[PDB]
């Protein structure tokens, strides 16, 4: 499975989520700057509506521990 | 591990596959909990920085703790960094270089290296800084995964 | 533990992960059951405080038991502190100093510092001492915990 | 889950509680003088109304055995 | 492997079968994982390239990886001797030979030619050019059972 | 439990009551002279009727083999 496959379902937590991108991100061999590009971009961009919402409203800044428990109750 | 031979010298030893084996089943069994940390300590005695990135590499599942972890590797390794400048003019014929936050994760130095640190008169403990960092980590973790 | 070597000396040796299993496996199978205290007694013969300590905080379940004996461990330790008061006057620099309860709970000592006490002439037997605590302690908590 | 969220059952014994509150209290960090003040006030505070009444009677200066043995009928 | 004796020389010791067993379990278990490579890289420290054929003769399954496996460890071979020449003139009395691709493979050495070169001074490292070779066979693998 | 409520089933061998006893008396951790007290006495105290008629007839100075094998049918 590519690292673009991987997205959000609309009932799946997002830690669940950040558990897959991670061991994926795991088996890409890319250099650190583009995997930087790639924790930064695509890890949003397919999360789900309710908890991209809240992940718009950290900012950008943010750290993972600050957004796993952003999106907790989502 | 860098372990005292019988004719009382400091030298390294490679460590053994049911250590390997009970690091791993450890991390099976009890996850995230806090008994995971004395256990660690425990298994890390006498480790260089090589062998605690094998150990943290060979970890299967929990990825998002596993990234945490490295994030806060690097960010007490940038700390590092920032609280021991680089040290005055070019490095001496008759002495080795200070390592750097790089050096204690592993990752710019060599074995032999981490060797000469250690094993060195003064020596540096370069395992109990990445060690702090992996408590550090850990309490970061078992306290976020706490429910 | 402090083991003696070949060459007829008292030196440290780190305790082996199939006899720290098995000080797990023993809590698993029996919990609270006697057989727990002899059992504890051998795996204890030559341990340090530090070593004790690792053991006891490896501890995963029975939490309430596990503060009822650190509770019992300070108590003890108080009184250790209560009915042998410090000595006379400054420290010696041809000596080392005396040990407090928390020392021999291992917390306020080091272990080179515990290697000191046992290993000198006199030896002082800080784990006979913390041993005795403990197994009191178990012996408070066999009796509670029998139904 | 929080400390503060750690309660006794209407039929949980109170020993199996004790137990849920030194493993909670486990992965406190606090002062120890803070976590002196978390046993005599939130373990008597969140226990069942049962028990709560036998370790009323008591009193202050008690030591765990005995609140461990006092409520095991409840 | 080569091994340092007590004596202070590097003497060749056979394998483990707990090693060799552990390594069977590993494949078992993790397949294509990509903890397989650090796990490989600890348990072929000190290796030579005949127990490094050992160790991918013994697999059993996954058959069409093993066989890109092969492939890639004789393109990697075929682009070692194409990148090094052979050497000019005749092999002097008071010297050994340079290694070929499949000297690096282990085919064409023997054990005792492959201890030559490595205890030798200076030593060639003729495992760890093998294991790059197979760590980047690795990536190949892993990369295509990728799903 | 304690030893007092150790006691002999009306259908349960003497055999596996003993062991009951040592048991318990192992987690009892009284005087030695106390302990030999209650052995002579607790034990025989709980038997049931048909093996406590059995015992009385071994009278006193009776060791552990020969009430072991004396009340055996029973």
């Amino acid at each position: 499975t590519s690292i673009l496959d991987i997205r959000q379902g609309p009932k799946e937590p997002f830690r669940d989520y950040v558990d897959r991108f991670y061991k994926t991100l795991r088996a890409e061999q890319a250099s650190q700057e583009v995997k930087n590009w790639m924790t930064e971009t695509l890890l949003v961009q397919n999360a789900n509506p309710d908890c991209k919402t809240i992940l718009k409203a950290l900012g950008p800044g943010a750290t993972l521990e600050e957004m796993m428990t952003a999106c907790q109750g989502v | 591990p860098i372990v005292q031979n019988l004719q009382g010298q400091m030298v390294h030893q490679a460590i053994s596959p049911r250590t390997l084996n009970a690091w791993v089943k450890v991390v099976e069994e009890k996850a995230f909990s806090p008994e995971v940390i004395p256990m660690f300590s425990a298994l890390s005695e006498g480790a260089t920085p090589q062998d605690l990135n094998t150990m943290l590499n060979t970890v299967g599942g929990h990825q998002a703790a596993m990234q945490m972890l490295k994030e806060t590797i690097n960010e007490e390794a940038a700390e590092w960094d920032r609280l021991h400048p680089v040290h005055a003019g070019p490095i001496a014929p008759g002495q080795m270089r200070e390592p750097r936050g790089s050096d204690i994760a592993g990752t710019t130095s060599t074995l032999q290296e981490q060797i000469g640190w250690m094993t060195h008169n003064p020596p540096i403990p370069v395992g109990e800084i990445y060690k702090r960092w992996i408590i550090l980590g850990l309490n970061k973790i078992v306290r976020m995964y706490s429910p």
